[PDB]
């Protein structure tokens, strides 16, 4: 459903209706990256918007089972799994210039921001 | 608790609404139909239950019985009265009616109500 | 007639089941669509 350039310009992320993420190298001849491979959202049906954070560090995922799924997408693992929505958590965008600042929109008619 | 045990009971509902259609003679549907409700208590629903039943048969001991054995293990405890009362209004010349009427008034403590009740009982002879 | 009706008591649960896992999973993912 959604694809997202790593603000360093190196990486793919596609959020695959297969419920998981997959990372691509976007600079180098179509690479599938399975070392980064994002694990644990339901997206079977649903666009999740996923982003990354400017430090590469951390990526933001959703799932429209209401979860906000903060991951270190180094470790491939997330750290956080919370109640983001109640309806579709459809876009889960990290600020670039903001440390904290997870804004979510999706299904549900409230527009969030966490911190 | 969202679906799938609403759904069990949709379906298990649907199961003894059909059963009585096809009889709604032969009570023993009747009863586990409503026991089942009793367990999973919803007193509303399990009352609108032996109301029907007792008008499709309302010459059944056990109906009648277990009708207000559910009011009492429930405690509406007014409601037991007008149940039992309503019983041996219509099948006076059965006992064990009369008795747990009297019984359950006891451990109620209005033995006044008790002496009356055995005075309309005795009006029988 | 008898033995038969005892074999789909079960397998009609499994069509349920195989309903509610794709459903619950299938809902919770972020579409509530419904059967009609």
């Amino acid at each position: 459903p959604a694809v997202t350039l790593s603000p360093n310009g190196k990486w793919l992320a596609c959020q695959s209706m297969d419920n998981q993420i997959l990372i691509f190298g976007a600079q180098n001849r179509f690479r599938l990256n399975k070392k980064k491979i994002f694990k644990g959202h339901m997206v079977a049906g649903y666009a999740c918007q996923v982003d990354f954070s400017p430090d590469m560090s951390y990526v933001i995922s959703g799932d429209g089972n209401g979860k906000l799924n903060i991951w270190d997408w180094k470790t491939t693992k997330l750290y956080s799994r919370f109640k983001a929505h109640d309806k579709v958590c459809i876009g889960a965008v990290w600020h670039p210039h903001e440390t904290s600042k997870v804004i979510t929109c999706g299904w549900d008619g409230l527009i969030k921001l966490w911190d | 608790d969202e679906e799938e045990l609403n759904d069990y009971k949709l379906r298990k509902r649907k199961t003894f609404e059909d059963n009585i259609r096809k009889n709604r003679t032969v009570i023993s549907n009747w009863i586990k139909y409503a026991q089942w409700e009793e367990s999973l208590k919803e007193i509303q629903r399990a009352r609108s239950i032996y109301e029907r039943a007792l008008d499709v048969d309302y010459r059944n001991i056990t109906l009648w019985l277990k009708y207000a054995e559910m009011e009492m293990k429930n405690r509406q405890v007014n409601h037991a009265r007008n149940i039992w009362d309503r019983a041996i209004t219509t099948l006076p010349r059965v006992n064990q009616f009369w008795y747990k009427y009297t019984y359950m008034e006891e451990m109620l403590g209005n033995v006044a109500g008790a002496r009356q009740v055995f005075e309309r009982w005795m009006e029988w002879q | 007639k008898a033995k038969r009706k005892a074999r789909e008591k079960q397998l009609e649960e499994a069509r349920r089941l195989a309903a509610l896992q794709k459903r619950r999973e299938l809902r919770a993912a972020g579409i509530e669509i419904q059967k009609k």
